[PDB]
């Protein structure tokens, strides 16, 4: 995150980081005791993904950290890295042992397919990573955050000439110096509902970090929420 | 009343099934109280929502 400030210890409960071939390569959210949503893109197959949640700081040990082992993957059945690597850019990862929910460990509120739009549509939503502070710089030490406005579909489509689907939507500022980076994707873009946090979309991709004129794409997470609900749903 | 005015006056989400009534309903780790509209978290922790002091004060 690009343009960021520094979160307050417990202020993201959901949020999580992978860790594989690199640490903190990508975030996550918590969806329960037992699944994280992410990014399709963050799941190179072979590599052995390590999910931290309740971080803070990614370099001292806090005390509030749970580590998990994914024992599935499940990307969205439409993915496919070989025609398009950024649609349908959303994954399912089943931890080894249930995470023990506390004040530094909650879960993120997922709604209705059409609530979720609406309040993908209020205009505001907050992003979070521990990825890039600066174009082609060094990542977060500690986990930032940033307030995001939603773009119009319009400009959002004629700022790229890469194509934008359905699928995702963009957010971020025309002026620039202010957006989500790598090492973020995967991580969440929450609408905040009186006091109530919910997924109304997921870090995805992008074109350089925070550059004038381009944003950030994120996965429109309202076309897969009965996905999600779905395969995640505990027995 | 049309579940379309004001959400019904529910605190998260409202519908219309049966003969159309505004029924009101939350999600994951909530129940509605007996206030009919409001959500009261049934769980220690509901999700979406931030439970550590931010001041130490
Ligand atoms: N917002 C962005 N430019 C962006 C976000 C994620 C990413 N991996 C690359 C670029
Ligand atoms: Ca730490």
């Amino acid at each position: 995150v690009v343009g960021g400030e520094d979160a307050k210890p417990g202020q993201f409960p959901w949020q999580v980081v992978l860790n594989g071939k690199v640490d903190a390569f990508c975030g996550g959210s918590i969806v329960n005791e037992k699944w994280i949503v992410t990014a399709a893109h963050c799941v190179e197959t072979g590599v052995k993904i390590t999910v931290v949640a309740g971080e803070h700081n990614i370099e001292e040990t806090e005390h509030t950290e749970q580590k998990r082992n994914v024992i599935r993957i499940i990307p969205h059945h439409n993915y496919n890295a070989a025609i398009n690597k950024y649609n349908h850019d959303i994954a399912l990862l089943e931890l080894d042992e249930p995470l023990v929910l506390n004040s530094y460990v909650t879960p993120i509120c997922i709604a209705d397919k059409e609530y979720t739009n609406i309040f993908l549509k209020f205009g505001s939503g907050y992003v979070s990573g521990w990825g890039r502070v600066f174009h082609k710089g060094r990542s977060a030490l500690v986990l930032q955050y940033l307030r995001v406005p939603l773009v119009d579909r319009a400009t959002c489509l004629r700022s790229t000439k890469f194509t934008i689907y359905n699928n995702m939507f963009c957010a971020g500022f025309h002026e620039g110096g202010r957006d989500s980076c790598q090492g973020d994707s995967g991580g969440p873009h929450v609408t905040e509902v009186e006091g109530t946090s919910f997924l109304t979309g997921i870090i995805s991709w992008g074109e350089e970090c925070a550059m004038k004129g381009k944003y950030g794409i994120y996965t429109k997470v309202s076309r897969y929420v009965n996905w999600i609900k779905e395969k995640t749903k505990l027995t | 009343m049309t579940c379309n005015i004001k959400n019904g006056r529910c605190e998260q989400f409202c519908k219309n099934s049966a003969d159309n009534k505004v029924v009101c309903s939350c999600t994951e780790g909530y129940r509605l109280a007996e206030n009919q509209k409001s959500c009261e978290p049934a769980v220690p922790f509901p999700c979406g929502r931030v439970s550590v002091s931010q001041t130490s004060k």
